RNA sequence: GUCUAAUUAAAACAUAGCAUUGCGAUGGUCAGAAAGUGAUGUUGACGCAAUGUGAUUUCUGCCCAGUGCUCUGAAUGUCAAA
RNA sequence: UAUAGUUUCUUUACUUAUUCAAUGAAGCGGAGCUGGAAUUCAUUUUCCACGUUCUAGCAUUCAAGGUCCCAUUCGGGGCUGA
């Protein structure tokens, strides 16, 4: 048969993303000194728009404490942040909304967005519109904090890591409907080339599994197992369960 | 002892002697002579009577020049040549694939008497 | 003195650019840098065996300048001193008719590895030093119990350069003497008598105890509050 | 000679010494380059037994190829 | 255009104040305003401090 | 809105909307002969990837025996090399 | 049931192999000074901190000061400040 759409996309060819627009990777300032020991004053010059990102970004400018300079840092804006704000990152820094202490030296139902998953990656968990982690408890000795995920998981991460106190702007960007195709088109426009999407079932059966007959219809199960190979993946990988969600997830 | 401070935590290749040649043998053994002279950079002058126009009316040469050759070249070996201050040269390519100079002289100078010094006219 | 004032600086966290402080701790080293420091350091984190730490202990600095300035006395013969040697033998062949024997008979120091092996197994070695930074060590691990076999002394001494000083080359590796005048034969047993003492007579039990696994400063320092946190009561 | 010893030693190579060195050689030729000049060589028996000469224009290169 | 500001005299490019050609007056007037009074107060929060420590 | 350039412009495709599935990064999907190699990813669940149905309105009933997918592991089950 | 020995497996510990990540490899680890809590049962056990939070300002010239040298002169160096 012939290479399927989903096997295609890893070469990135046309598929890679398109970043022309965009001003740069949001991550946390690196966590030097004053970070881990006390606290480092910067200040939100402007809230901008990122292409192919629903939440808004903050310029944050600091000072080089070892040289007469002006770093500058793309943070994503939480909720509440405004332009001329004092964002405080550290160790000993205040719970406020904006500022970037550790997970440790917060306490429990605080609200944290950009979380490190481990010290020093600069950001990761709830990064995107209206998205949060919830700290749940401590164990400071084996030093390390439990924290409830967008997803519903739970997970242990150390105490060390930093988090923005706060919600991620931009949120309810999902409840408007976009009524066009081409408001999705420009949505995918800034983001990758995946968009608009054929159906495997409407296509022949050397392009797709589920490709052929004389009616339109997917013939074996559509649920494909983990220790398929790339080309049968084409449905529903390593279903749980199927169909209508009939009540709590029980998680 | 004790040890050097350093007040960087970047280490950088030191500064050697570095040395120059004065090897042991020369590499072409005779200096090769002046590989574009003023013999080599006029060829010849051209004598088409829209040339000759411009002799009698705007004190311009028209020469047949070394595709090698640039302005400045031109112009001196103008001026060591003929004996003639330069005021501009204009150079083109011909679709023939050789070079054709308008050199403007000072208005000192007359191309017209010149020119059959030279030899044509 | 009324113009000047003090200005003092706060070089706290969120003030002050700081000034320029030794980094010599932080520095980003050379990859041969790092490599002859962290083998250093591996060769002493793994647990060394015995033939190995037969080295590790090595001739105190004052019988080592002892030692050495006995074997200085007993030193080769530079290209000069040759070269007018054999003027002088060349010229005796001529006149005296001298059975090549005109000059005197050398008491050196005997160098070279091959040499002094075969010098220690026929037993004409007097007294063997041996360099403990030789880069392969399989040249000389084997030197010791060979000595020891033979019943000749050997002492490990620092410097395979040293040796080298000792003996007009770069390096040696090794050393001995196998013959001496008697001016320096009472200065050799004495010597003997205090090398024995610290390197074959204490083989039998060198050879038992492993060396290395020694750790680092945070390392041992972690150790060390663990097991004081531990031991109180 | 010394290089009888050598070659019978290094025939010993699980003896407590020689899996010590190795083990020790190992991570310091792993840190170097995939081809890199040596010195003089590790082996110096075995090279001269191959045919190498302590003298100028004899070079010795260590070379790490993968394995499989 | 950018070139042609090195063909003009200084007269042409800068005002005769503090930050002249980068800054706007106002905002001039409010970073003085802003340095003057944030010094003062940095002097404030220190007797205040040199007040408490010497009461304890 | 899109397509069989040169016999088929359509009810086919796409679409917004709807639903399901996998994945919390030592990860999911995909690539590469290999790699101190890559796309997604200048990303982080209001995200990415994989499917199906196909605006709105009104509804989406019964069947887990079969084939699939998934979840459990104390076992007189079977079960390779070492 | 306890042994001096050989032997498989489970759990745990170490770090130097290996692996991951970051940085223009900047502040690690230990100890000590200073403050606070601290109960001391002799004399000190420890544990916490050990310069910055009204403000869209500024923070750069081996740092001013202090102190010791040189050879005063134009100045120059060291320690401390740290
Ligand atoms: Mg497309
Ligand atoms: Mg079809
Ligand atoms: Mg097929
Ligand atoms: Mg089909
Ligand atoms: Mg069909
Ligand atoms: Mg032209
Ligand atoms: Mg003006
Ligand atoms: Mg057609
Ligand atoms: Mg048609
Ligand atoms: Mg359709
Ligand atoms: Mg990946
Ligand atoms: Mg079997
Ligand atoms: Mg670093
Ligand atoms: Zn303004």
């Amino acid at each position: 048969g012939r290479v399927i759409r989903n096997q295609r996309k890893g070469a990135g060819s046309i598929f890679t993303s398109h970043t022309r627009l965009r001003q740069g990777a949001a991550k946390l300032r690196t966590l030097d000194y004053a970070e881990r020991h006390g606290y480092i004053r910067g200040i939100v010059k402007q809230i901008v728009h990122d292409s192919g990102r629903g939440a808004p970004l903050a310029k944050v400018v600091f000072r080089d404490p070892y040289k007469y300079r002006l770093r500058e840092e793309i943070f994503i804006a939480n909720e509440g942040v405004h332009t001329g704000q004092f964002i405080y990152a550290g160790k000993k820094a205040s719970l406020n909304v904006g500022n970037v202490l550790p997970l440790g030296s917060v306490p429990e139902g605080t609200i944290v967005s950009n979380v490190e998953e481990k010290p020093g990656d600069r950001g990761a968990l709830a990064r995107a519109s209206g998205n949060y982690v919830i700290i749940i408890g401590h164990n400071p000795d084996e030093n390390k904090t439990r924290v409830r995920l967008p997803s519903g998981a739970k997970k242990v991460i150390s105490s060390d890591a930093r988090g923005v106190i706060g919600v991620i702007a931009g949120g309810g960007r999902v409840d408007k409907p976009l009524l066009k195709a081409g408001r999705a088109f420009h949505k995918y426009r800034l983001k990758r080339n995946s968009w608009p999407k054929t159906r495997g079932v409407a296509m022949n059966p050397v392009d797709h599994p589920h490709g052929g007959g004389n009616h339109q219809h997917i013939g074996k199960a559509s649920t494909i197992s983990r220790g398929a190979v790339s080309g049968q993946k084409a449905g529903l990988i390593a279903a749980r369960r199927t169909g209508l969600l009939r009540g709590s997830q029980k998680t | 002892k004790a040890l050097k401070v350093r007040t960087s935590a970047t280490f950088r290749l030191p500064k050697t002697l570095k040395l120059a040649r004065a090897p042991k043998y020369a590499s072409k053994a005779v200096p090769h002579y002046n590989r574009l002279d003023s013999y080599k950079v006029i060829e010849q002058p051209i004598t088409s009577e829209t040339a000759m126009k411009k002799v009698e009316d705007g004190n311009i040469l028209v020469f047949q020049v070394s595709m090698k050759a640039n302005k400045y070249q031109i112009k001196k070996a103008v001026k060591e040549l003929y004996e003639v201050d330069v005021l501009k040269v204009n150079t083109l390519v011909r679709p023939n694939g050789t070079k054709k100079a308008y050199v403007r002289l000072t208005a000192d100078y007359d191309a017209l008497d010149i020119a059959n010094r030279i030899g044509y006219i | 003195n009324p113009l000047t004032h003090s200005t003092p600086k706060n070089f706290g966290i969120g003030q002050a650019v700081q000034p320029k402080r030794n980094l010599s701790r932080y520095v980003k080293w050379p990859e041969y840098v790092r490599v002859q420091r962290q083998k250093k350091i591996l060769s002493i984190r793994l647990k060394v065996p015995p033939t190995i730490a037969q080295f590790q202990y090595t001739l105190d600095r004052n019988t080592a300048a002892e030692t050495f300035k006995l074997f200085n006395k007993y030193r080769p013969e530079t290209a000069a001193e040759k070269k007018e040697r054999l003027t002088k033998e060349a010229a005796a062949v001529a006149e005296g008719k001298s059975k090549q024997d005109a000059s005197p008979k050398p008491y050196a120091v005997k160098y070279g590895l091959n040499h002094v092996v075969a010098l220690i197994e026929n037993k004409k070695a007097k007294l063997v030093l041996i360099a403990n930074d030789v880069d392969p060590i399989e040249l000389v691990v084997f030197l010791p119990a060979l000595c020891k076999k033979m019943g000749v002394p050997y002492a490990i001494v620092k410097g395979k350069a040293r040796l080298g000083t000792l003996v007009n080359q770069k390096t040696s590796a090794v050393a001995a003497l196998t013959e001496v005048r008697a001016e320096d034969e009472a200065a050799l047993a004495k010597l003997v008598s205090t090398i024995d003492a610290n390197f074959a007579d204490k083989y039998d039990e060198v050879k038992k105890h492993w060396g290395g696994g020694i750790l680092g400063n945070k390392a041992q320092a972690k150790m060390d509050k663990r097991a004081k946190n531990s031991d109180s009561a | 000679g010394a290089y009888k010893y050598l070659e019978e030693l290094q025939r010993k190579k699980q003896s407590d010494v020689l899996r010590f060195l190795q083990r020790v050689r190992v991570w310091e030729y792993r840190q170097k380059n995939v081809i890199h000049r040596a010195a003089r060589p590790t082996r110096p028996d075995k090279a001269r037994r191959l045919g190498y000469k302590a003298k100028q224009g004899f070079v010795i290169y260590r070379v790490r190829v993968r394995r499989g | 255009r950018p070139r042609q500001y090195a063909t003009v005299s200084k007269t042409h490019k800068t005002v005769s104040r503090a930050y002249g050609g980068s800054r706007c007056a106002n905002c001039v007037k409010e970073r003085i305003i802003r340095a003057f009074l944030i010094e003062e107060q940095k002097i404030v929060k220190k007797v205040v401090k040199e007040q408490t420590e010497a009461a304890k």
